[PDB]
Order: structure tokens, then C-alpha cells, then sequence
């Protein structure tokens, strides 16, 4: 699960949207995702 | 003459030799040894001396400054230092003492300036045939 | 376009009394800055005056300076003074405002006032709320004690207590040179000491990861044969811990000892001051001497 990463250090983030892409999300948000994609797929001899 | 206390090893003196000769523009000649009689004079011995101490003042020095500073950094570039000092960590206090690690460190870059920097006093543009001479416009 | 003017006059549009003048006839030859050029200015902006400010930061006063031209003073007439801009290499005459002790030979560096003494020496035209404030010329050794000062403060600020903090900064901003006693005024820890503080943590950085063993190696193996009065002081700073080299190779030596050159002018470059003037004469009273001027 978790993943392994080159740098050993993290840094700070000091750019828009528009030029970088960061991911990041709060956990609340991560598991209402997980089960409205969960309902959705569903819904969709 | 940062070799001077390695000199009885072949290897050394091979090293030595090496470093003696130097080559130029259709010209080779070798320089004399700063060691004489299996010892150093106190002027190269305080140069020497003043290189190491700043090398080591600054490798135990660095890492509390670049770790506390490092955390503010809008440049990203200090979390880099911190995590070059911390590679080479791996390959391997009193107020008062503290100041005077620091005063100490600094005192010992001055003493170096001679060695470290230098500034040209001619720029030449003419040349004759008989080269011994040429003129130039002075810098001072 | 208009050249730059060499020669400039500055007229007081405040009303001077005889005193006033008579003081302004003892500045001949002294350094002034000013903020711009032109033929006919008006003395609000000559002097240091014009740049203080609620901030009170010494090093911010110490950068405004660094960008202000230089002009000697010619000589006074009524109500009008004129300036002369000095060209680099020529011979020139200057007048030692401030109480620091100059020399034969030596260097001098344009830098902020630091009070001496009984701090009663401002008599320098005060009218309208207006004052002659004037830069001091010092030698090379102060302004690096100076600068020096400076920024271990800023470095020793980090992560120490307060309070100890305070008494290192009671006990740094006092400096005893060539037989007087001066002070740091306002030693404030802002933004500007804070750049020179990562530029000299990143140059330190870098000279950490530079070094060869041999430079790391040299004082510790020096202690084993060696000993001096030198070197017991030299290593009472260190952390306290036959063989033969375990790699040598010159050319690498070469190329690393070319980059921490490199480093160590980046690292030195912070508390050096440029030189304006080289010296070689002196009035017997210390008042005046003769200089070439260079930058």
C-alpha cells in the first residue's frame, strides 16, 4: 500500500494549479469517493 | 603541500612529482616543493591549516542552521542542502561555544583570501615577434 | 543623451545662520553620498539622512548605502555647496570625519554610522528637522568585524532561547579596534540578514560536501607530530574523536579544490565590503589623508 519514494525528504509547494500537478485530497473526502464511485458502478441464458 | 605528513609512501611522492610538473603554452617547467628538509614553513603550514579547520568548522556547523532554516524555505533549495548533508552523514553545547565555533570559522576564511582570490593588473593587446616585451593598458 | 554631470551644486532653500556655515566650511574634502545626479540639487537629498526610518535596521541602512554615489566636497561659497564625482585611479584628498584611527596603506570601506563615545558628536547641521548625516570611512579590518558581527548574530538568533539570545547580542555588537571601543545601533534580524543567512548556510552546505578527506584529514593528522600555542587554540574547537592515504588521485584533488575556491569567494563574498579608497599618506593628527579611488 504504501509507496516507496526516491527523495528522502518532502518539500513545500509553491505553484498553481495551472503549471503543476499535485495530488491532494482529505480522507473524508477519499472515502465519500470510494463509495459513491462504489453505488455508481453498480447503477450503471 | 597538503601531502606534507604523507610523504614517506611511494604513492605520495608519485603524487608529488605529478603535481610539481606543469605545462603551458609551449612551455614546461616544474615548481620547487613547498617541503623542505622533511618539513613545512609556518606561512604554507597556517594556509594549510586554516583550509582544514574551515572544512571541518563548517561540516559540524551546517546542519543544526540548514535543518531549522530549512523549514521556512520558499526556494526549495535548502531542503536539497539538508538532504546532501544527511547523504554525506550516512557515508560516515554551551551558548559560548557556539560563538565561538562561529567567530572561529569565520576568522579562519579571512585568513585565506590571499590564497583564494587575485586580480590581474594588465591586459595586454600588443605582441612583438620579439615577444620579451609587449604593451598593455593598466588595471589597478 | 545628457551625460552624467561630474561636477554638481546643492543650495539650501532653508535660511542658514553664520554657524551653520561655518560648519559646512570644515566638511571640504569629505565624502557625501547622494541619491541621483544632476547639475543644481536641493539638500534634502544629500546625506544619510533621507533613509532613516521607523524600520531602524542597520542592515537595510548598510544596503540603501551600498547603492548611493559617492562625491567629495569642494569647496563652500554662500549658501551653495559643490560636489565633485572622483574617477577610478586618480589621486585624491579626504577628510577623516569619524573617530576611527586610519594608516598607512591600508584599505577603506563606506559603511552606516555607529555611535562612539558620549553619542554628543550631532552637532552636524540641524535645521528644519533636517540633518547632515554622514556615512563613515573605515578601514578593511572594522568592516569585516562589523559584517562578521552581523551576521553571527543573525545565525546564533535560530532556534536559541531568548533570553541568551539577548546576551549574545549584548556581548557581540561591542567591538574594540586599534585602541577605541565602538557599538552596533540597532542590531535588527529582519529579511535582509535573513537572505545572507542562506546564502552563507548554502555556500557552508557546499563546502561541507566539497572537502576531500585529505583537507578533513590534515588538522588530525598535523596534532599527532605537531604542537604549538597555534595549534592547542586551533583545536579546542574540534569535536574530540600508523596508516597510509586510502586513495590518492591529484586530478581530483585538482577539480575539488577548484570548486571549493569557488565556494569559499561565495561564502566570503557576504562580509566583504567593497574598497573605495587606498591610502598612502596621513596628517600626523590623523584629520586627512591622501587615497586613490577604485570602484
Amino acid at each position: 500500500s504504501l509507496l516507496h519514494t526516491f527523495w528522502r525528504l518532502p518539500v513545500a509547494v509553491f505553484f498553481e494549479p495551472h503549471e503543476e500537478n499535485v495530488l491532494r485530497c482529505p480522507e473524508r473526502v477519499l472515502r465519500r469517493l470510494l463509495e459513491d464511485a462504489a453505488v455508481t458502478m453498480r447503477g450503471g441464458d | 603541500g597538503l601531502f606534507s605528513l604523507d610523504r614517506s609512501y611511494e604513492e605520495v611522492k608519485a603524487a608529488v612529482q605529478q603535481l610539481q610538473t606543469i605545462t603551458f603554452r609551449d612551455a614546461t617547467f616544474t615548481i620547487p616543493d613547498p617541503v623542505i628538509d622533511q618539513h613545512l614553513l609556518i606561512d604554507m603550514k597556517t594556509a594549510c591549516l586554516s583550509m582544514s579547520m574551515v572544512a571541518n568548522l563548517a561540516s559540524e556547523l551546517t546542519m543544526t542552521y540548514v535543518r531549522k532554516l530549512a523549514l521556512e524555505d520558499s526556494s526549495m533549495l535548502l531542503v536539497k542542502c539538508q538532504e546532501l548533508l544527511m547523504r554525506l552523514d550516512r557515508e560516515r553545547v554551551s551558548p559560548d561555544d557556539e560563538i565561538a565555533r562561529l567567530s572561529a570559522l569565520f576568522v579562519m576564511l579571512r585568513q585565506l583570501d590571499d590564497l583564494i582570490r587575485e586580480q590581474v593588473v594588465f591586459t595586454v593587446c600588443d605582441v612583438s615577434p620579439d615577444n620579451k616585451s609587449a604593451t598593455c593598458i593598466f588595471k589597478g | 543623451m545628457a551625460a552624467m554631470e561630474a561636477n554638481i551644486f546643492c543650495t539650501f532653500d532653508h535660511k542658514l545662520s553664520i554657524a551653520d556655515v561655518g560648519k559646512l566650511t570644515k566638511l571640504v574634502a569629505a565624502v557625501v553620498p547622494i541619491p541621483q545626479r544632476l547639475h543644481l540639487i536641493k539638500h534634502y537629498q544629500l546625506g544619510l539622512h533621507q533613509f532613516v526610518d521607523h524600520t531602524r535596521g542597520y542592515v537595510r541602512l548598510r544596503g540603501l548605502l551600498r547603492n548611493m554615489t559617492l562625491t567629495l566636497m569642494r569647496r563652500v561659497e554662500g549658501n551653495q555647496i559643490l560636489l565633485h564625482v572622483p574617477t577610478h585611479g586618480l589621486l585624491y584628498t579626504v577628510l577623516n570625519t569619524g573617530p576611527v584611527t586610519w594608516e598607512k596603506g591600508d584599505a577603506l570601506c563606506v559603511l552606516p554610522p555607529l555611535f562612539h563615545g558620549p553619542l554628543a558628536r550631532e552637532n552636524l547641521l540641524t535645521l528644519g528637522q533636517w540633518e547632515l548625516v554622514l556615512p563613515w570611512i573605515v578601514p578593511m579590518p572594522l568592516a569585516l568585524e562589523i559584517n562578521q558581527r552581523l551576521l553571527i548574530m543573525g545565525l546564533f538568533s535560530l532556534d536559541r532561547s531568548y533570553e541568551e539570545v539577548k546576551a549574545a547580542v549584548q556581548q557581540l555588537q561591542t567591538i574594540t579596534f586599534r585602541d577605541a571601543t565602538f557599538t552596533i545601533p540597532d542590531p535588527v534580524i529582519d529579511q535582509h540578514l535573513l537572505i545572507d543567512m542562506k546564502t552563507a548556510c548554502l555556500s557552508m552546505s557546499m563546502v561541507a560536501n566539497l572537502a576531500s578527506e585529505l583537507t578533513m584529514t590534515y588538522v588530525r593528522k598535523l596534532a599527532l607530530e605537531d604542537s604549538s600555542m597555534l595549534l592547542v587554540k586551533c583545536q579546542e574547537l574540534l569535536m574530540r574523536l600508523p596508516a597510509r592515504p586510502q586513495h590518492v588521485s591529484p586530478d581530483d584533488e585538482i577539480a575539488r579544490l577548484s570548486a571549493l575556491f569557488v565556494m569559499l569567494r561565495q561564502l566570503d563574498d557576504l562580509i566583504r565590503e567593497q574598497v573605495v579608497f587606498t591610502v598612502c599618506d596621513v596628517s600626523p593628527d590623523n584629520k586627512s589623508a591622501t587615497c586613490i579611488f577604485k570602484g
